């Protein structure tokens, strides 16, 4: 008890919401400009739009956790309490672009992405800085997903920056924001192992004291060491498809054990090889084209015994981040080496300083104002 | 940025008035009373700008472009400094 | 001239209302089949077949998970292999063709080819079946080597492709557009494409900054 | 167009005001504040047309002390024996500093504009400020503290004026923008050293010559700014720091000392808690130091603004001129 009852009262009003919605938001606008004329409060029902969002996207999944094999819950809200709201009238605010992000909150979920064109595609309509703070949260995955670190590193030092002035502050978020917080540290950390020495990007994010965390952490990783990807994995292997969190653990039920193995033997595949390609890239790029004499001297450490020493390392040498070399008769081994600076990083902080003395100037000028 | 604006002048000044002392020369005899007077003061615009063509002091000035970005920004948070300790008095 | 016939059908499950439930593992198997006919690739076909296997593991197929897997093998340097194995669960990765051509991903996504046909089985049920498969694995093969290394050896290079000397080394050679080297290796690309730096042409940003600092 | 709040306009000086100003510049005190005169204006289409202001003469050797009336009281005389009236309309300086509001000057500013609310207070900028953004300062001082008068007090009428909240920098008006005709005969001095006697005309442009290559412009201005941001910064978060010392740090205890009593005795006095809340000597705000503390650490910014932009066009100029 105290479970159950809930869940089907949740569940109900969902799909009876997604009923009413999916209806009245495809052809007329008498309910849209009723909704306009009587509540001027353009908050209450974008409240109602993400909250409902959030708690159907963990109370489904709650379901599925009993409902594995040949289960309706899933079902019944990804294809019509989702993708019938999904195709709607572009209404004229922040509703189908949340009919959109509600779905998302599933598509990224269950893990059958590549109409990443369509859910950037449809909203042609401003993407709030709440909203887009989100759509950060949402398309980063997508590109962590894609085999392309190097450039999905780009979307979350943004959103562990939360520089876009993010406030609201009215229950929106909501209810698991610094949860949502430490995902964020889980994708940084995440887009900081396989990449350093590569990022010039865990420095907007990451600051010095959690930076050299996730450093000793991901360089460790890095030495082969593996209690980091150990570690990081071990606390980020619900984090790709959880509901939002599920309900109760207990003794003796099959069905609650199945989706938790699901998400188990599915994403460890993707981590095996993320901490494989850290391990095998980890060494720093010492001497530019080696004498084959100093290739073996340096698989004295990097990969040796004995045979197949060179050839492994060709398995190591063909990554599209290892660009190498062996010319015959002159036997000469090139190596590439790509470096980056550190000054350039005060271009928009210079900026966002004179931003910052606005917004220092908002909260205190409107109080003056109010009591003037 | 006005001071900029007069300083272009200067340079339209220099440019339809060097075209045209050569061009009078390029006809018959020109560069008359701007031989050695224009002559001398081209030698002169040269003298100290810019400077002959010397990529170590472009690096000079390319840790200059550091320098005044760190007096720009110094500047720019110190205008936060203002309402960030000075007003929260204003509570 | 089979993927012309079926991409309609494809683009309106594409974009449709029946990928989670158990109704379609019937047509985009077909269209799949098409494309290990005709070489054309869509990931959201078999992504489609393998997310109702997810949503129910009870209908998964063997022969079919290996069209899966070749389909999404063959298209490299494309990442497909992710959502494969991000949907085959070990209730699905204990059986055959599947853990072969599974294994057969761990050596391709990571280049260990020699390793692959050297222990590879010459001919599988599905090889010839799904036409393009030799050709395009050998494509990437190359491409990974062509893009991030600089000189390869004409020997390295048949070793590397798999268990041939001079033939079909001199095949893939001279079709990239690559040039024989003085007695012997293979001229792929410059040796001063080694580097490759984008950004150390930092400090003429006053332009960008000064835009906003005008006030 | 160029109205403030209710009573006062713009200013427009014409460049002959400006003369009488710079023959006074930064000399008969060089590093000494000479208020280097009184804007007498008049009330003119939407602006305070200057015609004639005289240089006020502190006893100016090393020191500035307030000379004598009847000069003020003999040049209100002679202007008005050939020219205006005595129409001030503001007070100017230079003087030794690049946008800076002097306190006691901003209450000598605050005074006359409470006598005469259409007055800006000009600051004149020479080459000093190192050319360098906004030469004229025409700052006049916010009508939101022209309202709370008097003036800006420390402890009292400041959480008070503090709430109220009335602006620190407000209204640096729009100064010398229209063909007045006064102009007339200095234009007439143009087509003449534009003229054969050009002899002068470059030696203005000289003092473009010698005055970059030289000059430190930005070192010796960022050692003065080195001296200014850590002593004002540091005294002002003393301030910012020794007020809740005080407001909380004090009222932590002083209530700690009150709640352990009971909060008083029942048959007798609550002795003590009338004793206990002793009000700390800044209770609230200390928002008179403060308010010109945002006006000159704003204005160390303006310095900042100047050491911004001033850079910025060196760095673009030798590193476009230099490539070629």
């Amino acid at each position: 008890q105290w479970l159950w009852d809930i869940i089907d009262e949740f569940i109900y009003q969902f799909q009876s919401f997604s009923q009413y919605r999916c209806k009245t938001a495809k052809k007329s606008e008498e309910e849209i400009d009723f909704l306009r004329s009587n509540p001027k409060i353009w908050n209450v029902h974008s409240v109602l739009n993400v909250l409902h969002s959030l708690v159907d996207k963990s109370n489904i999944n709650r379901q599925l956790e009993v409902y594995t094999s040949g289960g309706d819950p899933e079902s019944v809200a990804g294809e019509y309490g989702r993708h019938s709201l999904y195709k709607m009238l572009g209404y004229f605010s922040l509703v189908g672009l949340l009919r959109l992000h509600s779905l998302l909150g599933d598509y990224y979920q269950a893990i059958k992405v590549l109409e990443n064109i369509e859910l950037n595609k449809k909203s042609m309509y401003s993407r709030v800085p709440e909203c887009q703070v989100t759509t950060y949260y949402y398309v980063g995955f997508a590109y962590l997903m894609m085999r392309r670190y190097q450039d999905a590193i780009r979307v979350f030092a943004n959103i562990l920056l939360y520089i876009q002035r993010t406030k609201s502050m009215f229950q929106r978020t909501t209810y698991k924001y610094e949860m949502i917080n430490k995902q964020n540290e889980q994708m940084h950390a995440l887009l900081a192992i396989a990449l350093t020495m590569y990022p010039m990007r865990i420095d907007e994010s990451i600051h010095l004291q959690l930076r050299e965390k996730y450093g000793d952490k991901m360089l460790r990783m890095q030495k082969g060491d593996p209690q980091v990807y150990e570690e990081l994995f071990s606390y980020s292997c619900p984090k790709f498809l959880s509901p939002v969190v599920p309900n109760y653990d207990s003794v003796h039920p099959n069905y609650h054990k199945e989706p938790f193995l699901q998400q188990l033997k599915v994403f460890s595949d993707e981590v095996q090889q993320q901490a494989q390609l850290s391990t095998i890239r980890s060494f720093l790029k010492l001497y530019t084209t080696m004498p084959v004499a100093k290739l073996a001297g340096f698989l004295d450490l990097t990969e040796q015994e004995f045979r197949i020493q060179l050839l492994v390392f060709k398995h190591k040498m063909k990554n599209l981040v290892w660009t190498s070399g062996i010319s015959a008769l002159d036997g000469e081994f090139q190596s590439a080496s790509e470096v980056d600076f550190y000054i350039d990083k005060d271009m928009i902080h210079i900026a966002d300083t004179k931003v910052a003395r606005r917004y220092g100037d908002f909260f205190i000028r409107q109080i003056h104002k109010f009591e003037e | 940025s006005d001071l900029q604006q007069v300083g272009g002048a200067s340079a339209r000044i220099q440019d339809a008035l060097s075209t045209v002392l050569q061009y009078a020369e390029d006809v018959l005899s020109g560069k008359v009373s701007a031989d050695n007077t224009v002559g001398r003061f081209l030698m002169s615009l040269v003298n100290q700008v810019p400077k002959i063509v010397p990529d170590d002091f472009e690096t000079m000035l390319n840790s200059n472009i550091n320098d005044l970005l760190m007096v720009t920004y110094l500047a720019n948070l110190t205008q936060s400094q203002i309402a960030l300790n000075e007003k929260l008095v204003n509570l | 001239a089979m993927f012309e016939q079926m991409r309609a059908n494809v683009g309106k499950l594409l974009k449709g209302i029946d990928r989670y439930n158990p109704e379609n593992l019937a047509t985009l198997e077909r269209y799949v089949e098409t494309q290990a006919k005709e070489n054309a690739y869509d990931l959201e076909a078999n992504l489609a077949v393998l997310k109702l296997y997810q949503f129910n593991p009870a209908f998964f197929q063997t022969t079919v998970t290996a069209q899966i897997l070749l389909k999404a093998l063959t298209n490299l340097p494309h990442t497909d292999f992710t959502l494969c194995k991000c949907m085959i669960d070990q209730a699905h990765q204990e059986e055959r063709p599947i853990r072969q051509i599974l294994y057969l991903g761990d050596l391709l996504e990571t280049c260990h080819f020699q390793a692959f046909w050297q222990a590879l089985d010459e001919n599988m049920d599905l090889l010839e079946g799904i036409t393009g498969f030799e050709d395009s694995v050998r494509k990437f093969i190359c491409h990974v080597v062509g893009i991030t290394y600089q000189h390869i050896d004409r020997w390295l290079l048949a070793e590397m492709l798999g268990d041939l000397t001079d033939s079909q080394l001199k095949m893939w050679m001279s079709k990239y557009g690559w040039s024989a080297d003085e007695s012997g290796q293979i001229f792929i690309c410059s040796q001063e494409e080694s580097i490759k730096p984008k950004n150390i042409v930092e400090k003429i940003d006053f332009d960008s900054v000064s835009s906003i600092m005008a006030s | 167009g160029g109205s403030g709040d209710s009573a006062v306009k713009q200013v427009q000086i014409d460049g002959l005001v400006v003369l009488k100003i710079i023959k006074h510049y930064q000399e008969e005190g060089q590093g000494t504040e000479v208020v280097q005169g009184v804007l007498l204006g008049l009330v003119v289409e939407d602006r305070l047309e200057i015609t004639n202001c005289f240089p006020f003469p502190q006893h100016t050797e090393d020191d500035a002390d307030f000379d004598e009336v009847q000069y003020q009281m003999e040049m209100m005389r002679s202007l008005r024996h050939v020219n205006i009236d005595h129409l001030h309309v503001g007070w100017y300086q230079s003087t030794y500093y690049g946008s800076f509001v002097t306190r006691a000057l901003l209450d000598s500013q605050f005074s006359y504009q409470h006598a005469i609310e259409e007055s800006v207070v000009l600051i004149y900028d020479p080459i000093k400020t190192a050319q360098g953004s906004l030469s004229l300062k025409a700052y006049r001082l916010t009508p939101k503290l022209m309202e709370v008068c008097k003036e800006k007090d420390f402890s009292p009428e400041a959480l008070k004026k503090a709430n109220i909240t009335f602006e620190h920098m407000f209204e640096e008006v729009p100064i010398v923008i229209k063909n007045s005709h006064l102009i007339n005969v200095l234009m007439w001095e143009l087509e003449k050293k534009s003229a054969v006697a050009d002899k002068h005309e470059l030696l203005s442009l000289a003092s473009s010559n010698h005055l970059g290559k030289n000059l430190q412009l930005l070192m010796d201005r960022v050692d003065e700014m080195s001296q200014d941001i850590v002593k004002y910064n540091t005294y002002m978060r003393n301030t910012s720091k020794q007020q809740q010392q005080k407001h909380q740090y004090q009222q932590r205890r002083q209530q700690e000392n009150m709640q352990r009593q009971s909060r008083g005795e029942p048959p007798l006095p609550e002795e003590d808690l009338s004793k206990l809340f002793k009000p700390p000597q800044p209770p609230a705000r200390m928002d008179s130091l403060l308010i010109a503390g945002q006006i000159n650490t704003y204005c160390q910014n303006i310095k900042e603004f100047t050491a911004q932009n001033l850079g910025k066009l060196f760095m673009a100029q030798a590193l476009q001129e230099y490539n070629n």
